[PDB]
């Protein structure tokens, strides 16, 4: 579904002490949490880490659905020192060579964490921006403080003529907010194209560990997933089986689709003097008054979050709890 | 916009009441404000009434006024669907608006008019007694060619492509279209021209609306209209020019003497009035503004011929070599110099009429006239016209003994600048006087006395997008007063000043333009800067404007500066605030987002031209040692202020050094004083708040 290509700046501009302790020690650290934010909500998606060091582009993490491959790839970058200059043309041309195995049915995304202010590209960088629109590659650049005129054209021409993707970060708290929105998908208006995907087999949970069985490694294992097509007991994963090119997901894709179909109905916060109901919660027991600023002009006023799907009173605490996980408002399941 | 309607309601109230209005406009936000109101005031009155007359200061503002008029016609043909009587004429230069010197001559200089008169008289020689015409003559004055402009807009670039496809001439189309009177776009060097404006004023035939565009260097054009230097090499041209007239009088009196004898009787009867009336489509002579000189009933060397007129001229040039052969510093009164001339040779009081008739005579007499010889005669004849009349405000100065080799340099000082601006008030009414680089505008009621109204810029909003700070302490507040002196005192401080520029450019490496009050400060640090980290890790390439800035060098430094910011590089534009190319094009991120100024702009003092104009304006307006160091220093700084304000959509930071800027005013006076190292953390915030407040105010 998704095949994100992480583009990290690893140059001498990241040696500055803007963040704590520096820019490179927080970019690598927050990206490990972004790997955890990506494979949980999207367990059947892809990731790819491309650094920009010494005026080139180095591939440290291959495109794979295993999250541990991107963790250990980022543990080796923090050991060395970011040197050189960023190369946006070599990073995008390397991102083009990996998204060509990615089909048109899977969405191709490129995220650029650009903390520098000057890059070193070989040829014309405008020939690389127009190539990402020809094969439809959604590029998003996260610039630090000042804005670059190159990233304005990159986050607009590759994004259906709309410049709203080149975001400017100003704090480490705001940098984690960018990793929460990038973990979520981008359900845009698209270009109205056809879509049809098949060949999705089911993994049989096998636990044979006497003399073991491994079709993707030929080693000892404590139980692997059996493919429903080639009948191979490879590694237990919700991705594709490496013997007949068939999937092996289960309820992991159903949980991602349930979150994708989650519209999250926010409860309408009506006052206790306006909704004509007592202070109560449909999820728990919020028997305390919300508003209590003034004497009796606010304490008797209060607020009761009335969800319009079942006319159930709630508070402000469980209205964000029902929209985060599970189903939006538990009164919707009862008629 | 509502702020653009505030100046438009003032333009709709002054064009139908006042005769001249000093309207102040903000920078980068007043171009199309008066453009649409000029076509709306004509549409509210009559569309064939008073046409629009535009007076730019550069050729770029002539080119920028043509594309905005296309947007006015596109807004009138899409929102209305009716194609009315079109107008608009691109009156540009002669070397640019040509076809013949771009094919065979391959020269883009000032000699394009010499091949023009050779083809005009060559077509006249092919249609009288007999080279011939050119590529496309005897067809551009047709009625179908006169209708190619009210039907289709073909001005400058659209007309140069039209004269190649239809095979026409760009000179005879535009010259025949001043009489049609359209929306005429031209610069300040044509309205106050003593060889062009005498021909322009006879074809517009008045009754129009003059639009003064960027009217802040009006006092500079009136000085540039005169003041010619005589650096002794013209005496070698006048010596060889006098011997050429001796051979020409020997050639005229050897065979065909009836052509000069009948011209002598035509000058003894029809004089200069019939001589100018008979002469058509030929090379015109020179005069000191015939619409301002006003002289009639002349005589040809007191009923004499060309043989007696060249004897007075050879008597004249040796006296000029006698007066130039002097000591050093010596001033001259133009009336007392004429009295010392009459003690040498009685040349009466009218040599103004003794030269303009003989200049037109030698064109009709000598057919193979030399270029350097006849131009040497026009340099004397222009000086002979200025010593005959116009002595009030005039002054003759001599350059001193400056090694002395380069010492014989003679110059005449211009008169009052109000005299050149005088005939534009009685010829045209409702003259819209607009400028975006003026703060304040009270010197224009003072200097150049004319009765007008004063309107300021009523547009100031969104101060969070227009960062206007200023630097005071440069770490020690020593290099601010160090750049104040004219001479480069203490170059170690300038090396410390140039060390701060590498620190200042490395903070924000996203488009940098650095102005200078003189090229001496640019040449002082370029010899041994010992600091190229910004020229190898920040701005990389260097765009430094030299003192002898070539037109191709200024063009190549401008395009590569646009190529630097369009590749994620950034460049340093080291220009001169007193130099050429005042710019004005921005409204994008390709321009320098942070503009640096080295101190305050200064003027070249201790010069005879400045000391003459100091005592001249001391008797006029009593503004001695005030406006000369402040009103002139503001307008050279206001050209740097017109580039940062590129509309309300684009941001920009303009820092100013020293402390003498607080005594003057500025466009949108919202300025906070801080140090140099303090503004490095302020501009890092201003380059991040403006990136977050852009989507918040929408
Ligand atoms: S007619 Fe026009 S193109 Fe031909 S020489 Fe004269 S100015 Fe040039
Ligand atoms: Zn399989
Ligand atoms: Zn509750
Ligand atoms: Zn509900």
């Amino acid at each position: 579904i998704r095949s994100l290509i992480l583009t990290l700046d690893c140059s001498e501009a990241m040696l500055e002490k803007d963040l704590r302790p520096n820019r490179h020690a927080m970019i690598i650290q927050y990206a490990i949490d972004f790997v955890h934010e990506f494979f949980d909500q999207n367990p059947i998606s892809q990731m790819g880490i491309i650094i920009m060091r010494n005026g080139l582009a180095q591939l440290v993490s291959q495109v794979s659905g295993n999250p541990q491959d991107h963790i250990d790839a980022l543990k080796s970058i923090r050991k060395q020192e970011p040197k050189g200059n960023p190369s946006l043309q070599n990073a995008l041309e390397m991102a083009r060579g990996l998204l060509l195995p990615v089909p048109a049915h899977c969405t191709r995304e490129v995220l650029i964490v650009f903390g520098s202010l000057s890059t070193t590209d070989p040829g014309d960088i405008h020939q690389t921006i127009d190539s990402l629109v020809s094969e439809k590659i959604r590029v998003k650049v996260l610039g630090l403080s000042a804005q670059v005129a190159i990233c304005k054209e990159l986050c607009k021409a590759t994004n259906y003529g709309d410049e709203s993707f080149y975001k400017i970060l100003l704090d480490e708290t705001h940098l984690k907010e960018l990793f929460n929105e990038a973990v979520t998908p981008x359900x845009x208006x698209x270009x109205x194209x056809x879509x049809x995907x098949x060949x999705x087999x089911x993994p049989t949970r096998i636990f044979e560990d006497t003399p073991t069985f491994c079709s993707c490694h030929s080693k000892l294992v404590y139980g692997g997933y059996f493919c429903p097509n080639c009948h191979s007991k490879v590694c237990s994963l919700p991705t594709v089986c490496p013997c007949c090119d068939l999937m092996l997901i289960l309820x992991x894709x159903x949980x991602x689709x349930x979150x994708x179909x989650x519209x999250x109905k926010t409860f309408a916060e009506v006052p206790t003097t306006e909704k004509f109901r007592s202070e109560d919660c449909f999820s728990c027991q919020s028997r305390f008054p919300x508003x209590x600023x003034x004497x009796x002009x606010x304490x008797x006023x209060x607020s009761r979050y009335r969800c319009e799907d079942c006319k159930q009173e709630f508070c402000v605490d469980c209205d964000v709890f029902i929209h985060e996980i599970l189903h939006n408002c538990p009164g919707c399941e009862s008629k | 916009y509502p702020e653009q309607y505030n100046y438009m309601c003032d333009i709709k109230k002054t064009l139908d009441v006042g005769g001249n209005s000093i309207l102040e406009m903000p920078s980068g936000t007043g171009k199309t404000v008066s453009l649409l109101s000029l076509t709306i005031a004509y549409q509210m009155h009559y569309p064939e009434h008073r046409k629009i007359i535009y007076c730019s200061r550069t050729m770029s503002e002539i080119e920028k006024a043509l594309v905005e008029l296309e947007n006015l016609m596109d807004y009138r043909t899409k929102e209305l669907g009716y194609q009315e009587d079109f107008r608009g004429l691109g009156l540009t230069s002669r070397k640019n608006l040509c076809l013949h010197p771009e094919v065979s001559k391959e020269r883009k200089g000032t000699v394009v008019d010499e091949k023009c008169r050779r083809m005009t008289n060559g077509q006249a020689k092919r249609k009288l007694e007999e080279v011939e015409l050119c590529e496309y003559h005897e067809n551009l004055y047709n009625i179908e060619v006169e209708d190619y402009l009210p039907k289709g807009v073909f001005s400058f670039e659209k007309l140069l492509k039209y004269c190649e496809e239809k095979t026409l001439c760009p000179y005879f189309i535009v010259r025949r279209m001043i009489s049609l009177c359209n929306i005429i776009i031209y610069s300040y060097h044509y309205l106050l021209d003593p060889k062009i404006a005498e021909r322009v004023s006879n074809e517009v035939s008045k009754d129009s609306i003059v639009i003064f565009d960027e009217a802040h260097n009006i006092d500079n054009v009136c000085i540039e209209s005169l003041s010619l230097d005589l650096t002794t090499d013209a005496l070698r041209r006048a010596t060889r020019g006098a011997n050429a007239l001796d051979e020409r009088i020997s050639e005229v009196r050897k065979v065909d003497s009836q052509k000069l004898q009948d011209e002598y009787e035509k000058l003894v009867q029809g004089l200069x009035x019939x001589x100018x009336x008979x002469x058509x489509x030929x090379x015109x002579x020179x005069x000191x503004x015939x619409x301002x000189x006003x002289x009639x009933x002349x005589x040809x060397x007191x009923x004499x011929r060309a043989e007696h007129f060249v004897s007075f001229l050879k008597r004249l040039i040796e006296y000029l070599k006698t007066r130039m052969k002097v000591l050093h510093v010596i001033s001259e009164t133009p009336k007392s110099f004429l009295q010392h001339l009459k003690q040498l040779t009685f040349i009466e009081r009218k040599p103004l009429r003794f030269c303009s008739e003989r200049l037109s005579l030698l064109v009709r007499t000598l057919e193979v006239t030399e270029v350097e010889d006849f131009t040497a005669l026009k340099d004397i004849a222009t000086f002979a016209t200025l010593i005959s009349t116009y002595e009030e405000g005039f002054l003759l100065i001599i350059e001193p003994y400056e090694i002395a080799v380069p010492n014989p340099i003679m110059r005449f000082t211009c008169l009052d600048a109000s005299i050149a601006i005088k005939p534009v008030f009685e010829r045209f009414s409702s003259v819209i006087i607009t400028s975006g680089t003026i703060s304040p505008l009270d010197m224009y009621p003072r200097m150049l006395n004319f009765k007008t109204v004063l309107q300021k810029s009523y547009a100031m909003t969104l101060a969070k997008k227009s960062f206007l700070p200023m630097i005071i302490t440069k770490g020690s507040d020593q290099v601010a007063i160090s750049s104040r002196f004219e001479i480069r005192n203490d170059p170690s401080i300038v090396r410390n000043y140039g060390s701060m520029l590498v620190e200042f450019a490395k903070i924000t490496p996203d488009g940098m333009v650095v102005f200078f009050p003189s090229y001496l400060y640019m040449e002082s640090i370029v010899s041994m800067w010992q600091t190229m980290g910004i020229l190898d890790e920040v701005w990389k390439h260097k765009l430094i404007l030299v003192e002898t800035p070539d037109a191709q060098e200024t063009s190549l430094a401008l395009e590569t500066y646009r190529k630097a910011c369009s590749n994620g590089r950034g460049a340093i534009l080291l220009s001169v605030a007193r130099g050429k190319v005042s710019e004005g094009i921005d409204f994008d991120h390709q321009y320098g987002r942070t503009v640096l100024m080295i101190g305050i702009p200064f003027q070249y003092t201790e010069s005879r031209i400045l000391k003459a104009r100091l005592e001249f304006m001391r008797e006029n307006y009593r503004i001695r040692e005030n406006d000369f160091l402040s009103f002139d220093a503001m307008r050279h700084a206001a050209q740097c202020l017109g580039r940062v304000l590129r509309g309300k959509d684009d941001y920009g930071v303009m820092v100013l050094a020293d402390r003498r800027f607080s005594r003057k005013r500025s466009q949108l006076p919202k300025w906070i004083a801080q140090g140099l190292s303090d503004a490095d953390l302020n501009l890092s915030t201003d380059m991040a708040i403006s990136n977050t407040k852009q989507f918040l105010r929408t």
